[PDB]
RNA sequence: AUGAGGUGGCAAGAAAUGGGCUACAUUUUCUACCCCAGAAAAUUUAGC
């Protein structure tokens, strides 16, 4: 999908209240998302089948990522623990991970 | 006559504990 | 700083435009759609 | 290994599966929900691996059954509105002063919102023990804070950092305003 | 490609999921319906996507999964249709039936279906010339004294159309406390917004924001704009109007008032007069606004 | 659980203090979100919960706003609103209801709750100073 | 936070510093972002600055 | 000495062309009102 379907067919990956009228810290949330996407893609190399989904409820930061089934499950658990703890101590908030493994990348069409 | 009722105070986690006490364990799932 | 303010008395996303576009165009900036 | 929805009975207790807000798990949701614009001679994408269904802020953890069970257990925490106050008409009678205060729910690491310190006190001047001179003096002291149509005086306090301090300041302002309206200075003689 | 077993499994899964959703939402599974499915899936999975297709949907499997697996012969290999070897058995069978009907007859608002609709109904691709030929045969059948059966056969091939005069909304007539009948309406012109009330009986008094019109509108052009609706239908001095306008300038306000008052006056005139007012351009909102 | 059930449950402690509680005339809850369906589901949830908690609630929809800006590439923000006005609820009922509906506040939905407390005149204002 | 004129006692009581500092403390009393301690330290800095001058 | 100082000087002139800023009025200007009053005095360049 092209960008002009962001509110028609595509959704939003990151979800937070910052950008709303009156709400503040949209830039801070943007920087948080940028660092967080970089770190997830650097900590699970070749595992992420699809982009993340960064949801926020108060302090909570739910990283709903979609990964593959190529790497061993013990390494998934080790990395999940590591990344949660490091991100919680980096953002000073209760970060959490919700991996969804898929047998392979879910193709939609071909371009 | 306006009878103002008395404040009910509950510890910081009462509502969460009540909500949890509403919900039973899931039999068909592995532990959380 | 404060000293400078005192003597004076005595007298949206913080990203580059393109980096905004990539995040905005990929749906990575919440609520920012294209008209 | 096979998804656990095959083991879920058709009369199982749903709230136990999703006690709280949780992401979409196609291996846990026993529904054949499909989401997506189909391709030519195609179908909306299945749930397994569907990013779009995972991007929705789902309400699976809040179902009518779950909501009723939760509200049945939360009834213990509630008091009762004094039955004497049947409507507004007695409500501005017995309790004239109305203090409006705002709270904000955002999402982020910091709870501080600078707009929560504002406090708005509203009182109808007819409820204040004022004579003609005192009412005149009060009205033309306050100026635009008093609305002639509604007989309501509105003091908005936001000077202090906290909200308790602004509430105290509003009460103090009203106090001094009453006392200085009920006082006749020397210049008051030459109306 | 989807096998029949796949669709069967999807049907069973859909039934189980329907019962699961009914259990989730607290309704009885037996009476749980597809509209209930749509409402429940919308609630549980909220979606603001404009494309209704893009929004999450739970449907009966066959409604999505298409099928065009028409087998034309059996195990022995004998085709089912006697016109099979033409390659266009459906089209030529239809032509044969039409020719037979024409032979029988000789012994004794709407449009023609488009080419693609005939394709869809026949489930066969056809060129343009053969569609012309079929339409010529249909017209020939129409010309002859076609009977009720032949009229129905033709009506199978003629679609419908609509008009744009019944879509004109005539507001209802209300009654005030005094028992006077009236009708209310709204109009818009640029940033000006007008809300008008037209009384059935009156003396030609128009009150704009509580002010007489000749005082509210010094410029003769605006007074002519206000005059146009009643003069067109010859009801000057027969109605009282009370209108409230806000925003815009003098001319935008006059145009908005004219539109609102015409839309209110539509209630007290004949349908012919409503159509004439529409054709005069009186009941149409002007979409011309300042551009960026 | 079909046989294996908890025998007894430790209910949370709710002590009836001796102080008088705050009284609220009105409690207006303005929720702002980027999606209308999310706000509709939240409206359903909040209204239902208010009904089983006995609180009188009315719902209306303040007009939406759009912020357009350009970098030409023209981007848009839509803010949709839902206003839940609760009436005639005490301090504790309001407190518990607000805790519940704020813990169940979905993604991208910010909340503005205005509480209209009821108070009596200070004793300094019942009579003038002599 | 509202009545900070008791920190102006050591300053001129009727000259133009009284004007300047009374208006300064009027400004400080309308500041919701500062605590009392910072306001007092700021008033003390003006105390110093005028005393060297 | 590409460091730190001091003593004097330096503060331009002329065109042809390119661009830019101001005032340019009687269908105008000043006052009251926001429109029924009183006093003044040739090439081009875009655009639908
Ligand atoms: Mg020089």
């Amino acid at each position: 999908h092209a960008p002009h379907y962001i509110a028609h067919r595509k959704g939003w990956l990151s979800l937070h209240t910052g950008n709303l009228d009156g709400e503040d810290h949209a830039a801070e949330r943007t920087v948080e998302d940028v660092f967080l996407r970089k770190f997830m893609w650097g900590t699970f190399p070749g595992c992420l089948a699809d982009q993340l989904v960064l949801k926020r409820r108060g302090n909570q930061l739910e990283i709903c990522a979609v990964v593959l089934r190529q790497l061993s499950p013990h390494k998934y658990y080790f990395l999940v623990g590591y990344s949660e703890t490091l991100l919680s101590y980096f953002y000073k908030c209760p970060v959490r991970l919700h991996l969804q493994t898929v047998p392979s990348k879910v193709v939609y069409k071909y371009l | 006559e306006v009878v103002i009722p008395k404040k009910k105070t509950w510890d910081k986690v009462a509502v969460l504990q009540a909500l949890a006490s509403t919900v039973n364990r899931d039999t068909t799932a592995v532990p959380y | 700083a404060d000293e400078r303010l005192r003597i004076n008395s005595l007298r949206r996303w913080r990203l580059s435009r393109i980096v905004f576009r990539h995040l905005a165009d990929h749906g990575q900036l919440s609520g920012i759609q294209r008209a | 290994l096979p998804p656990r929805t095959e083991k879920m009975a058709v009369d199982q207790d749903w709230p136990s599966v999703y006690p709280v807000a949780a992401p979409f798990k196609p291996s846990a949701v026993p529904l054949p929900v499909r989401m997506g614009y189909p391709v030519k001679k195609g179908v909306p994408m299945a749930k397994e691996g569907n990013l779009e269904l995972l991007k929705i802020p789902n309400f699976l953890h809040l179902t009518p059954v779950a909501i009723k069970k939760h509200c049945e257990a939360l009834k213990d925490f509630c008091t009762e509105w004094p039955a004497a106050l049947d409507s507004d008409e007695k409500c501005e009678k017995h309790f004239p002063i109305e203090i409006d205060s705002t709270d904000y729910v955002s999402s982020g690491p910091s709870v501080r919102n600078p707009r929560a310190r504002v406090v708005v006190l509203r009182v109808k001047l007819s409820s204040l023990n004022l004579d003609d001179h005192a009412k005149k003096k009060l009205i033309k002291l306050v100026g635009e804070r008093y609305c002639k149509t509604t007989d309501v005086l509105t003091i908005k306090t936001d000077r202090c950092p906290l909200r308790r301090q602004n509430y105290d300041y509003a009460v103090y302002l009203l106090t001094v305003l009453y006392h200085e309206s009920w006082n006749t200075e020397e210049w008051e003689k030459s109306k | 490609t989807y096998t029949e077993d796949f669709i069967k499994k999807q049907i069973e899964e859909f039934n189980i999921g329907k019962r699961h959703l009914a259990n989730m939402m607290g309704e009885d599974p037996e009476t749980f319906t597809q509209e209930d499915i749509d409402r429940a899936i919308a609630y549980l999975f909220p979606s603001g996507l404009f494309e209704k297709r893009a929004r999450p949907v739970m449907k009966h499997p066959e409604q999505i999964f298409p099928r065009q697996r028409a087998i034309q012969w059996g195990e022995d290999g004998r085709p089912f249709h006697y016109l099979f070897y033409t390659g266009k058995q459906s089209y030529y069978s239809l032509m044969h039936d039409v020719y037979g009907m024409l032979l029988n007859l000789e012994k004794h608002g709407s449009r023609w279906l488009i080419k693609e609709e005939l394709e869809e109904m026949l489930v066969e691709k056809l060129s343009d010339l053969d569609y012309m030929q079929f339409i010529r045969l249909l017209e020939k059948l129409l010309t002859s004294q076609c009977g009720a059966a032949e009229e129905e056969f033709v009506q199978r091939f003629r679609r419908s159309v609509t008009l744009e005069s019944k879509k004109q909304l005539i507001e209802p007539v209300q009654y005030d406390e005094q028992g006077m009948a009236f009708s209310k309406s709204e109009g818009k012109r640029k940033t000006a917004k007008a809300e008008a009330i037209v009384y059935k009986h009156g003396s030609g008094r128009i009150k704009v924001n509580g002010i007489d019109y000749q005082l509210y509108f010094p410029i003769t052009q605006d007074r002519e704009q206000l005059m146009f609706p009643f003069h067109f239908v010859d009801r000057l001095g027969k109605h009282d109007v009370t209108c409230t306008v806000s925003g815009g300038g003098r001319s935008a306000q006059a145009g908005a008032i004219r539109l609102a008052m015409a839309k209110a006056l539509c209630s007290f005139v004949t349908e012919d007069e409503v159509e004439w007012m529409r054709q005069a351009g009186l009941l149409t909102t002007d979409p011309r606004v300042r551009e960026r | 659980l079909h046989v294996d059930v908890p025998k007894d449950l430790t209910k949370p402690v709710v002590t009836i203090s001796d102080e008088p509680d705050i009284l609220y005339k009105r409690l207006s809850v303005l929720v702002k979100g980027h999606d209308k369906a999310v706000l509709d589901s939240y409206e359903y949830f909040a209204v239902l919960a208010a009904k089983e908690l006995g609180i009188s609630i009315k719902v209306h929809e303040p007009p939406r706003k759009i912020e357009r800006f350009t970098l030409r590439v023209q981007y848009e923000m839509r803010t949709l609103y839902r206003c839940l006005e609760l009436e005639h609820l005490t301090g504790s009922t309001a407190d518990v209801y607000l805790e519940y509906i704020q813990r169940n506040l979905p993604e991208g939905v910010a909340m503005e709750v205005t509480k209209t407390q009821l108070e009596q005149l200070p004793e300094h204002i019942k009579e003038p100073i002599w | 936070h509202i009545f900070l004129e008791k920190h102006l006692e050591s300053f001129p009581k009727q000259g133009p510093i009284r004007h300047f500092m009374e208006l300064v403390t009027c400004g400080l009393s309308k500041n919701p972002y500062l605590s009392v301690k910072q306001k007092v330290e700021h008033i003390e800095w003006f105390r110093n600055y005028f005393n060297e001058k």
